């Protein structure tokens, strides 16, 4: 049960990395087309 | 602002790794020795 | 800047990474390597 | 079994993280070479 | 506008990492006794 | 032991992607401000 | 025969002799041979 | 396996053992009531 | 506990053997004492 | 008096039986788990 | 350890009754082809 | 009557192997593999 909540615990981590990354890649994008 | 239009950030995929860590967290029985194990064992021993 | 409302998200996995190490840290209290049990049986006796 | 595949997926997810932030990475510092 | 010569994006390197998971899945020792699930045994045998 | 190495070593990844993506959330809105 | 009165007893440790068999038949449902155990565990995988 | 089988071992001995004493009773009372 | 109650158990029985071949001995040993 | 002739005491033969039970001796894989116990895993880890 | 001792202690133990039960046996049957 | 006052019954004595196995039945712990084995084991793969 601890192998159990530790795979559902980095799933949720890489989850939220995903997240992140992905905004911030938007966000970068978005000031490169405004500034071209 | 020219010399710059170019620049992309790419983004990432990672949900099939995410959605299978969970699938596999469900079905770790498999992986240890646990009590149904032990049967399979008793089985083979007699 | 028309641009000034552009903003950076910011991660906060530090539960999960403790998390993580906290299971890695106590896992011998509840998970046992058959074949490492064997051999230090087989030592002992 | 589950137990090797949890770490190998866990291995890829990690490493196309990876990429992609250091992708980024490099497209942010491309950007501010160029203004700067 | 102020000073942007002196940003910069970091580059993150966790191939070692990344290895290890990979070196350790490939020689994995797979026997794992759950003493959780075998402190089950009264209800199991019952 | 392989699953403790496993565990250890995945967050300590996790813990080196959080300080990336934060550092270049960082460097990217450093940047905004600086061009608005 | 001022000896009619000898007598020779009977013993009965039946319920002794099928406790044991009992024991025996069932005994791999609580007791496991780590060995035993490990080298099919070694076979399986 | 090895206590499986000192066990039914042993119940196979004192069984033999059991049936060879009342025999032997059984001889002795009968001497004993063939003389008297 | 299943070794341990069929240790006791082999043990109850070789008590009630000893004690009914010691009674047997004695029997035959007063037959053997009248007759002579 | 009745006829004697015939009473016989019978003699035990249960020397294969001791002889087996020395050469299990001998021979034993003393590393039995003892799954009773280990079913009390809670209340020991407490 | 204490699982050989129990081996070796029951075997001790039904080999001194096998002893004593066809000692006792012998006897009988020599006072019976005496008496016969 | 003659030629039988030599015959004698002997009487066995296992006592202290009676008394031995319900002593070797307390401690039987020692022989087996439970969770204070596994405690041992845990000091020694730490």
């Amino acid at each position: 049960s601890q192998i159990q909540e530790s795979l559902t615990t980095t799933s949720t981590a890489l989850g939220k990395l995903q997240d992140v990354v992905n905004q911030n890649a938007q966000a970068l994008n978005t000031l490169v087309k405004q500034l071209s | 602002l020219g010399d710059i239009s170019g620049i992309n950030a790419s983004v990432v995929n990672i949900q099939k790794e995410i959605d299978r860590l969970n699938e596999v967290a469900k079905n770790l029985n498999e992986s240890l020795i646990d009590l149904q194990e032990l049967g399979k064992y008793e089985q083979y021993i007699k």
